[PDB]
DNA sequence: ATCGATCGATATAAAACG
DNA sequence: CGTTTTATATCGATCGAT
């Protein structure tokens, strides 16, 4: 659905496949197991179904309180947050978020929340 | 000295999580070795967002919940529009950090 | 007059007699914010009554925002079966109002400089600073923010006779300086 | 570079307290 | 000293925006 969302996904697992490959030379685990991790998390992935992979065609009151694909959750950065009454005003960065099964990223988020 | 870990609770990060337990699970690596990967990523997740990010999305609703411990922001928007690049939300949690140490 | 004071906000203190971790506090209650490296308090808000409250580690809150007594009262109830509801032994002990603000408008304009000049051992006027006219009445103690709108604050009443009573002292003088 | 704009003081009372 | 509330109002800002 997202070419950002997708980019950075794969982005992201090919990156980290190279971060670790260090350490899993260091802890005697070989390659193909390596490669295994990458293959189950790719897999895992395309199962959401939160955007489209080009390695998809491969896989054919008072106190406080929920967590799953179903939930609309984003995760991000904040530079400032402010209100004034009941009026907020959220400025945030570098996030990620799933709405309704599917996924987006974003460089910069701007809320406008009022607390009534 | 590391990078923030929220993002293991999204969907990439969640997903990695699942195929490190299947390999713990099946003895092909150690806990360890899982939780030494999960760290790397929250570097990577936290670069790669900074880097090869452009979108700009803005969130206008109703605030239903707010808090802040520990230096995390918690907002709970409820009957909200969602504008990326225009979303109808039924409620959103939204959790973030600092940018700042 | 014919005019009387809109009370706009309300400040009381209780003390839930009970020491307090503000950090489970944060954790547990909904519209907290705990940030002990700028404040040593958890800063809560409600809805109904329309309030903030400020909660401490001894125990002891302010409620603010409130505009009635009988709203403040009821606010920091809430507060206090909040702080209870998650688990302490908190009470609803001490309340006390410490201080009433209210605004008016008389509606014709003031000629600030002329007002201040006439009482300068009440009054303070310095537009570069502020500006409203800063007029300390005496009886009662009483602190009015006079400005060229005809817009009235008064504060550090503890009582809500007193907003009163300080408007109609100040009405004479305020209509002797109307612009006109 | 320039707008209406929103933004951070500025001023007032008062309590809590590390 | 800092934080919160709230009416009130003026003077720089940065502020997307001409």
């Amino acid at each position: 659905s997202n070419a950002e969302a997708s980019r950075v996904y794969e982005i992201i697992v090919e990156s980290v496949v190279n971060e670790v490959r260090e350490d899993f030379e260091n802890a005697g685990i070989d390659e193909q197991t390596l490669q295994d991790l990458k293959n189950i998390w790719q897999k895992k992935l395309t199962e959401t179904k939160v955007t489209t992979f080009s390695w998809d065609n491969q896989f054919n009151d008072y106190l406080i309180s929920e967590d799953g694909p179903d939930e609309n959750l984003m995760l991000c950065l904040y530079d400032k947050v402010t209100r004034t009454k009941a009026r907020w005003k959220c400025s945030l960065k570098d996030g990620v978020v799933t709405i309704n099964r599917n996924d987006y990223t974003f460089q910069k988020a701007q809320v406008e929340a009022e607390w009534v | 000295p590391g990078y923030y870990e929220l993002y293991r609770r999204s969907t990439i990060g969640n997903s990695l999580v699942d195929a490190l337990d299947t390999l713990i699970s099946d003895g092909r690596i150690e806990a360890s070795l899982a939780m030494r990967v999960l760290e790397t990523f929250d570097k990577v997740v936290a670069e790669t967002l900074k880097d090869n990010t452009q979108s700009k999305l803005t969130v206008k609703g109703n605030l239903d919940t707010y808090g802040f411990c520990d230096d995390v922001w918690t907002f709970i928007v409820k009957n909200c529009q969602v504008t990326v690049e225009v979303i109808s939300v039924d409620k959103l949690r939204i959790v973030a950090c600092n940018s700042k140490k | 007059s014919g005019i009387v004071p809109t009370l706009q906000n309300i400040v009381a203190t209780v003390t839930l007699g009970c020491r307090l971790d503000l950090k489970t506090v944060a954790l547990h209650a909904r519209n907290a914010e705990y940030n002990p490296k700028r404040f040593a308090a958890v800063i809560m808000r409600i809805r109904e009554p329309k309030t903030t409250a400020l909660i401490f580690a001894s125990g002891k809150m302010v409620v603010t925002g409130a505009k009635s007594e009988d709203d403040s009262k009821l606010a920091s109830r809430k507060y206090a079966r909040i702080i209870q509801k998650i688990g302490f032994a908190a009470k609803f002990t001490d309340f006390k109002i410490q201080n009433i603000v209210g605004s008016c408008d008389v509606k014709f304009p003031i000629r600030l400089e002329g007002l201040a000049f006439s009482h300068g051992t009440f009054s303070s006027y310095e537009p570069e600073l502020f500006p409203g006219l800063i007029y300390r009445m005496v009886k009662p103690k009483i602190v009015l923010l006079i400005f060229v709108s005809g817009k009235i604050v008064l504060t550090g009443a503890k009582q809500r006779e007193e907003i009163y009573q300080a408007f109609e002292a100040i009405y004479p003088v305020l209509s002797e300086f109307r612009k006109m």
